[PDB]
């Protein structure tokens, strides 16, 4: 399934932002 | 209504912000409950009034040598001048030697991120509840020239009546036409950005379309494991919706996350009609949502001021303050 997939995948953290 | 007042109230502060309005011995430092690039967010306690307050605090060191002076001035300047219900409020804010300081209103529910996480996905009726205060939200902030420039559910914390406090003002700017910074979160990042295009206040609008799925989804539209990866999905805009999605809701997403900027809801002629007026907001009480009269969802659980159970636990630093003042210069208005 797609939320399997999000589950094991390496950005289901809290996402921090980028800049610059 | 609220608007024209509002506008006249915020340039009044925008024009001459508040500053060195309390001071860190003012506060009891309790608890980190969140870190970022150039510092954390602490729960204090104001020990004259008792209250709880969330002190973001900011090295400015390291934000000299990341160049990241403008975007800290702009959100300490910016922040101070809004006044909005689901806004979090600035209480204070000073500097010392090492550091800044921006003391909001303590949100105790925690972040959406961490709710949405838990329980998976938010029903339609949920995420409307959600995707309305966001909607009055941007409509309040571009009427300002403001754009905002990073929402996602880590910078949405759910309040004691389980409404929206919008925080990390990071990237707002107030600017009348288009910027070019490449800033935000890479899964909220409209095309226009990644491109180096150039562009508006219409990537908040492309970044409530990626919201508004994720929360209903319980993923985000675009996501894979290194940024890069996911920036091809983006500017690609092929976006594939749950078999549970309602039509309407496809049919929102589909015009909000639009790839051509012209086309784009919110960014049209009929500006944030066109995204009120849609049918997946047809049961959508505006008024009433913006009076805070509607039952929420979801309430937090709450277990007395200072609770933090909502919230992650992070490793504590000491904050430290050098007795020599650091870039004294280059945040003389802060
Ligand atoms: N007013 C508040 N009340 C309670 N918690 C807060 C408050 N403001 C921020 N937080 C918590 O602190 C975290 C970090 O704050 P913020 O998002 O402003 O930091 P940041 O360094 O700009 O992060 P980002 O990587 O998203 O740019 C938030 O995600 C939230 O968990
Ligand atoms: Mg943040
Ligand atoms: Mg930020």
């Amino acid at each position: 399934t797609t939320y399997a997939d999000f589950i094991a995948s390496g950005r289901t953290g809290r996402r921090a932002s980028i800049h610059d | 209504e609220f608007l024209a007042k509002a506008k006249e109230d915020f340039l009044k502060k925008w024009e001459t912000p508040s500053q060195n309005t309390a001071q860190l011995d003012q506060f009891d430092r309790i608890k980190t409950l969140g870190t970022g690039s150039f510092g954390r967010v602490m729960l204090v306690k104001h020990k004259e009034s008792g209250n709880h307050y969330a002190m973001k605090i900011l090295d400015k060191q390291k934000v000299v040598k990341l160049k990241q002076i403008e975007h800290t001035l702009n959100e300490k300047r910016i922040l101070q001048a809004v006044n909005f219900p689901f806004l979090v409020k600035l209480e204070f804010s000073f500097k010392d030697n090492s550091n800044l300081y921006m003391v909001m209103e303590y949100v105790a529910g925690g972040e959406m991120f961490s709710h949405l996480r838990r329980i998976g996905r938010f029903s339609e009726p949920h995420a409307r509840f959600y995707a309305a205060q966001i909607v009055l939200t941007f409509e309040y902030l571009h009427s300002l020239d403001l754009i905002y420039r990073d929402l996602k559910p880590e910078n949405l914390l759910i309040d004691q009546q389980g409404y929206i406090q919008v925080t990390d003002f990071g990237f707002a700017k107030r600017v009348k036409g288009r910027t070019w910074t490449l800033c935000g979160t890479p899964e909220y990042l409209a095309p226009e950005i990644i491109l180096s295009k150039g562009y508006n206040k219409a990537v908040d609008w492309w970044a409530l379309g990626v919201l508004i799925y994720e929360m209903a989804a319980g993923y985000p539209p675009f996501f894979a494991d290194q940024p890069i990866q996911i920036y091809e999905k983006i500017v690609s805009g092929k976006v594939r919706f749950p078999s549970h999605f309602s039509s309407d809701l496809k049919d929102l997403l589909r015009n909000l996350l639009q790839v051509d900027l012209t086309k784009r809801f919110g960014n049209l002629k009929n500006g944030v009609n066109d995204i009120k007026n849609h049918k997946w907001f047809a049961t959508t009480d505006w008024i009433a949502i913006y009076q805070r009269k509607v039952e929420a969802p979801f309430i937090p659980k709450f277990k007395g001021p200072g609770d933090t159970s909502n919230f992650d636990d992070y490793e504590e630093e000491e904050i430290r303050v050098s007795i020599n003042e650091k870039c004294g210069k280059e945040f003389t208005e802060f």
